[PDB]
RNA sequence: AGCCAGGAUGUUGGCUUAGAAGCAGCCAUCAUUUAAAGAAAGCGUAAUAGCUCACUGGUCGAGUCGGCCUGCGCGGAAGA
RNA sequence: CGAUGUCGGCUCAUCACAUCCUGGGGCUGAAGUAGGUCCCAAGGGUAUGGCUGUUCGCCAUUUAAAGUGGUACGCGAGCUG
């Protein structure tokens, strides 16, 4: 389960998520799976994803995860009125804009890494696209 | 599937055989399995006959460049060829006993001399003994 | 009969049908494979 | 489509008439008469039947095909004519027929009497097998699916009413 | 041998290249040598077709624009965030 | 009517020809001496293929086939009993001239048309078994 | 697409097991007759048999197949 | 906040259906009997007691069943306390 070894502060504002999304391209391997929508994804759907994935490949060939979960999520429990100060941090998202490539993967044919892909696609909670390597 | 330059191929290996071999026998084979086809086939190469399934479209093509123009009313339904390329004779008679002893199919036509033979008059080919019988 | 949001082939004798506008799934080879959109 | 381009021979001894959507084919077998589609334009000419599209009527082909295919089993109808045989399997399952009523013994605490409609007729070459026989496809086919439905075919023994080309798939009861 | 046809750009900026994608067309420029750039408009569906072959990115390409042929070589594609359409071409005189 | 593979100069016991050919309605003692009778010629220790044709009076005929590919390729190589896992474990070896000798043996059962054609098919009998071709 | 026909041989591949003979598993997956037939995609047998597919010849006679960019719809949809 | 009485019981209810029983049906790892699961269905029906303020719960014994919820956690100008 991904997450920053350390951080300079422990809470970050909210902010937004406005924007299209840099790193579009097939940069490291042959195929990928680039988001269509624009969310969050947290540090156990990344894991859930590519747990679904690997399983699929049966191991073979090489997987990258092209997104960081650096994102501090804070939370407040139940029967805890407003203010007080800011809720502790629970779980770490990755902020997506539309043209991410989330995954990437060589070493399998098309057919299987278009599997692999549907498979962990299940897992996410935003919408995804199969994109293959290009020349320039 | 069956490419053109894999139909052209059959088409030439055909037109090959056809030019060198004398007797070509023409028949139907729907309903024989292939343990007596394999069985077929042993006494085909053992007497120099050519044994062949090919479409009857195919045939018409390896057929049209001569002397066996004659059997193209014989390329409706399923078509087996039995090219004899050493000594006449050999399937004309090898077919014969093979169509009587397994009762399935009836035998089309038979060919020799650039004449068709119709399937009535195929006792021509079937009566003819060796090369080697003149002495 | 499984009645799910979503009704997919489960075999090479499964056929996806439209009657009075319910996608069901009618199969010739397993009774277990028939299933209604719902 | 494919169908409906497909022309109907109507043959020697069958009479066509047609009154606009109405249609009445007469032979040897019988009379039926069908009541066609409005999107359905049928023409005579020979002694052939055609059908197409009319224009404006979007389902056109669709219909027109149906019609065809109607037609035509209409036309095998009153000639040579249709056949449905059933068998009956499993102990004590009897079938006799007394004119237009078919009274079979299966299994109940009554035995079931099923009267048939116009044009149908059954026979029983033994005491297991049913035989219909009539014009209407649709109707030779109905009686046919009434009867099955008195006792289906059991997964257990095949035990019931079945068509005579009917394949019934059995199966072992539960393990323990 | 690829033949693009293209028409030379009777407007530039956002407001107009946008509106050129919107009709099925895109913007794309020819720069390179002695010449001053050339700014014109392309048939999406045609040009798209065409760069599916690896050919196209390694090959000179000619160019017919108001009827008139330029040699080039596809230098710079900038493509689509997400949809497999594309968004303007960098081609250089050769 | 069906196959079975009994011994040389052995066909007798239960649980190998017993019940597997008693229960379709074949005599367990005229079958089991007259096929010894005509495996006399045949070796000691060596697998002889038999087919069994039987008609509506319980009567029965029998034609002998030649020993079986994955038979003959253990005596040539000398080994008991083949690899667990072929093409990953090597258990013997056997030259050009004893693969020759399994298919002059084999050429009564064999499809082939020529002597490259019948060696060839005992090739793979050899490389589905472990043994390397040496 | 439908329908007719075949779907073989070595061979019951090897190992394992009371048996594993395409069809419990594990490993290999060639070669032959070929129109074509996986050392076998599923159902079946205690194991065999038996049924069918992948593939291919015949018949028929003109279209057929499924991805892409997109418009408008359909199911997903239970409350006092 | 110049007052909208709080839990439970009693009496009297009324609606929803995410159905406990009865009714119809599909699949079953459904032989039969009897179950499991889902679909359709709200017409009617849907325990008395021991303990505790209890609602609930545990228990005894029934019943075809002893449903789940909404109604100012229904109901004090109706009762109880
Ligand atoms: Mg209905
Ligand atoms: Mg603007
Ligand atoms: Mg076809
Ligand atoms: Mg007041
Ligand atoms: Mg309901
Ligand atoms: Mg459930
Ligand atoms: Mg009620
Ligand atoms: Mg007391
Ligand atoms: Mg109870
Ligand atoms: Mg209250
Ligand atoms: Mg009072
Ligand atoms: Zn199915």
């Amino acid at each position: 389960m991904l997450q920053p070894k350390r951080t300079k502060f422990r809470k970050m504002h909210k902010g937004r998520n406005r924007g299209l999304a840099q790193g579009t391209d097939v940069s490291f391997g042959s195929f990928g799976l680039k988001a269509v929508g624009r969310g969050r994804l947290t540090a156990r759907q990344i894991e859930a994803a590519r747990r679904a994935m690997t399983r699929a490949v049966k191991r073979q060939g090489k997987i990258w995860i092209r997104v960081f979960p650096d994102k501090p999520i804070t939370e407040k429990p139940l029967a805890v009125r407003m203010g007080k100060g800011k809720g502790n941090v629970e779980y770490w998202v990755a902020l997506i804009q539309p043209g991410k490539v989330l995954y990437e993967m060589d070493g399998v044919p098309e057919e299987l890494a278009r599997e692999a892909f549907k498979l962990a696609a299940a897992k996410l909670p935003i919408k995804t696209t199969f994109v293959t390597k290009t020349v320039m | 599937a069956l490419n053109l330059q894999d139909k052209q191929a059959i088409v030439a290996e055909v037109s090959e055989v056809a030019k060198g071999a004398l007797s070509a026998v023409v028949a139907d084979s729907r309903g024989v399995t292939v343990d007596k086809m394999t069985e077929l086939r042993k006494a085909g190469r053992e007497a120099g006959v050519y044994m062949r399934v090919v479409r009857n479209t195919l045939l018409r093509r390896a057929v049209e460049g001569t002397p066996f123009e004659c059997l193209k009313d014989a390329f409706v339904g399923p078509t087996l060829i039995a090219y004899v390329t050493e000594h006449p004779g050999a399937a004309a008679r090898l077919f014969k006993e093979f169509a009587k002893a397994n009762a399935k199919f009836e035998v089309k036509a038979a060919a020799f001399e650039g004449e068709l033979i119709p399937a009535s008059q195929i006792d021509r080919l079937a009566t003819l003994p060796t090369y080697e019988e003149a002495i | 009969m499984k009645v799910r949001a979503s009704v997919k082939k489960l075999c090479r004798n499964c056929k996806i049908v439209k009657r009075d506008g319910v996608i069901r799934v009618i199969c010739s080879a397993e009774p277990k494979h028939k299933q209604r959109q719902g | 489509s494919r169908v409906a381009k497909a022309p109907v021979v109507v043959p020697a001894g069958v009479d066509v008439k047609i009154n606009g959507q109405v249609i009445t084919i007469k032979g040897k077998n019988g009379e039926l008469t069908r009541t066609l589609n409005d999107a359905v334009e049928v023409k005579h000419a020979d002694n052939t039947l055609t059908f197409g599209p009319r224009d404006g009527y979007a389902d056109g082909w669709a219909q027109a095909g149906t019609a065809r295919a109607l037609l035509n089993s209409m036309v095998i109808g009153v000639t040579e004519g249709f056949t449905k045989k059933l068998q009956l399997v499993g102990v004590g399952y009897r079938a006799a027929v007394k004119g237009n009523v078919i009274n079979l013994s299966l299994g109940f605490s009554h035995p079931v009497d099923h009267q048939l409609p116009a044009g149908i007729t059954a026979e029983c070459p033994t005491q297991t097998e049913i035989v219909l026989k009539g014009a209407d496809k649709q109707v030779i086919g109905q009686v046919a699916a009434d009867l099955r439905a008195y006792r289906r075919p059991e997964p257990y023994k095949g035990k019931g009413v079945r068509y005579a080309d009917e394949v019934v798939r059995t199966k072992e009861a539960k393990k323990k | 041998m690829f033949t693009i046809n293209a028409e030379v750009r009777k407007e530039q900026g956002k407001g107009a290249s946008r509106r050129l994608r919107a009709a099925n067309k895109f913007p794309a420029i020819i720069y390179g040598g002695k010449e001053a750039p050339l700014a014109i408009e392309l048939d999406h569906d045609k040009v798209m077709n065409m760069q599916a072959k690896a050919e196209f990115y390694s090959e000179v390409l000619t160019i017919v624009v108001d009827g008139k042929e330029i040699k080039v070589k596809a230098q710079d594609v900038q493509r689509h965030p997400y949809k497999p359409k594309l968004q303007h071409i960098d081609f250089v005189r050769a | 009517y069906v196959k079975l593979q009994v011994a040389a100069g052995m066909a007798n016991p239960s649980p190998p020809v017993g019940p597997a050919l008693g229960q379709q309605g074949v005599n367990i003692m005229e079958f089991c001496k007259a096929f010894n009778a005509k495996t006399d010629s045949i070796e000691k220790g060596l697998p002889i293929p038999v087919v069994i044709t039987v008609y509506a009076d319980r009567s029965f005929t029998f034609v002998t086939k030649t020993p079986p590919a994955a038979v003959l390729l253990k005596k040539a190589a000398g080994i008991k009993s083949g690899s667990g896992k072929p093409n990953k474990d090597k258990v013997g070896k056997i030259s050009r001239a004893q693969l020759q000798e399994i298919a002059q043996t084999k050429a009564a059962d064999m499809t082939g048309a020529d002597i490259e054609a019948m060696t060839r098919s005992i090739e793979g009998t050899a490389r589905s078994m472990g043994l390397v071709v040496e």
